[PDB]
């Protein structure tokens, strides 16, 4: 059991190395490789650890981050940069991983060695594509900063004008790269970044402030401002359409389904605007004093109607939960 | 009714003031200048890795 116990200790050390890579940046294969070897099985154990590292790179994907909310314009660029850095570290790790002794172990029975070596070559390719994606990601990160920096004050009246140039830079980015892998997949990331940025801006405009205004019912210009924020959203879509014409073919995007998230938020906001405008009209009705022909009974009926509207506001006005959440139906 | 009549007079003034001839054209010129500046910046961004 002495040698078996030593092998178990080596496996535990490999697991610790994998844990460091998880908290740390991979490098499981270096930990897997045997140290000061005098057997053949021990070298095979090191090889198995190397296979896990290639699987981890494949497991990470842009789509998985998008599925779990997130998908911010700054975040997508950061994820690409992190993936490129991990691939670069893995490539540097592979050089260290591909030792003279390691090559000899592969020669002494060899299909498993060939599968990891091919996986490493694929990572080197995927890694070059990732580096191009990372340069694109840095450009997107600058775009994200021009949005992340925002203190949620104004911005839409300026951001809408700024949206067209930002869209134009992305159009230029596809042409400059040319060999950029997963170009269609990257588009999905873009639309997700735009919609995610728009949602944060929309929440700041309404949320508690929108509820406080409706309850007071002394603000109208603010209701117009809510429509203006939606316009900014429409301008981004218009700019995106304009970008497609400028792009000339290979439109991709899939906004119809990809833009449904953004479209759903706008539809909910539009319904509030349609109802908010009606509430302003009801306030004017209370002020009206026609005093024509029959009097008082008509006014009492009008007064009840004005009260009726206030009663509806008290139900809607209380707004338990709600707050115009796009997710809440 | 007089207050409502006063609002209508203000309504003509709001449209005449807020809306002006070729308002969109002035906005488009500003957008074109921003696009040209962005294009120059993007070329510089492309240059750093190369």
């Amino acid at each position: 059991v002495a040698k078996d116990l030593m092998e178990k200790f080596n496996n535990y050390v490999a697991q610790v190395y994998v844990l460091l890579g998880q908290i740390k940046g991979k490098t499981m294969l270096p930990l897997p490789s045997h140290k000061l070897t005098s057997k053949d099985k021990a070298h095979v154990f090191e090889g198995s650890i190397i296979t896990w590292t290639k699987q981890i790179k494949n497991v990470l994907k842009l789509e998985p981050e998008q599925l779990l909310k997130y998908g911010n314009d700054p975040g997508p660029l950061a994820e690409i940069e992190f993936w490129q850095n991990k691939r670069d570290n893995l490539n540097l790790i592979d050089s260290q991983l591909k030792s003279v002794e390691v090559q000899n172990i592969l020669h002494f029975l060899k299909s498993t060695y060939t599968t990891p070596f091919t996986k490493l070559q694929a990572e080197v390719k995927k890694a070059r594509l990732e580096a191009n994606e990372n340069y694109r990601y840095l450009f997107t990160l600058k775009d994200l900063f021009s949005k992340l920096q925002e203190s949620q004050p104004s911005d839409f009246p300026t951001l809408y004008e700024l949206f067209i140039p930002i869209m134009h830079t992305i159009l230029l980015i596809y042409n400059k790269s040319k060999t950029y892998n997963q170009p269609p997949r990257l588009v999905v990331l873009i639309r997700e970044i735009c919609n995610a940025i728009i949602s944060n801006a929309q929440a700041f405009v309404d949320k508690d402030t929108i509820f406080s205004l409706i309850d007071s019912k002394e603000t109208t210009e603010a209701c117009d401002k809510l429509q203006v924020t939606l316009d900014v959203c429409s301008k981004f879509k218009d700019a995106y359409f304009e970008y497609k014409a400028k792009a000339g073919g290979n439109w991709k995007l899939t906004s119809n389904a990809l833009f449904v998230r953004l479209d759903s938020f706008l539809e909910r906001c539009q319904d509030i605007l349609h109802l908010t405008n009606t509430i302003v009209q009801f306030n004017k009705l209370e002020k009206i004093e026609l005093g024509g022909t029959k009097g008082k009974t008509l006014t009492e009926s009008i007064a009840q109607i004005f009260k009726e509207f206030e009663e509806a506001v008290q139900a809607f006005t209380s707004v338990s939960y709600d707050i115009m959440n796009i997710a809440e139906k | 009714l007089e207050t409502i009549k006063k609002q209508q007079e203000l309504a003509k003034r709001q449209v005449q003031k807020d809306m002006g001839s070729q308002k969109e054209k002035w906005e488009k010129k500003k957008l074109e200048m921003i696009e040209t500046a962005e294009a120059s910046f993007h070329e510089n961004l492309a240059k750093n890795p190369v």
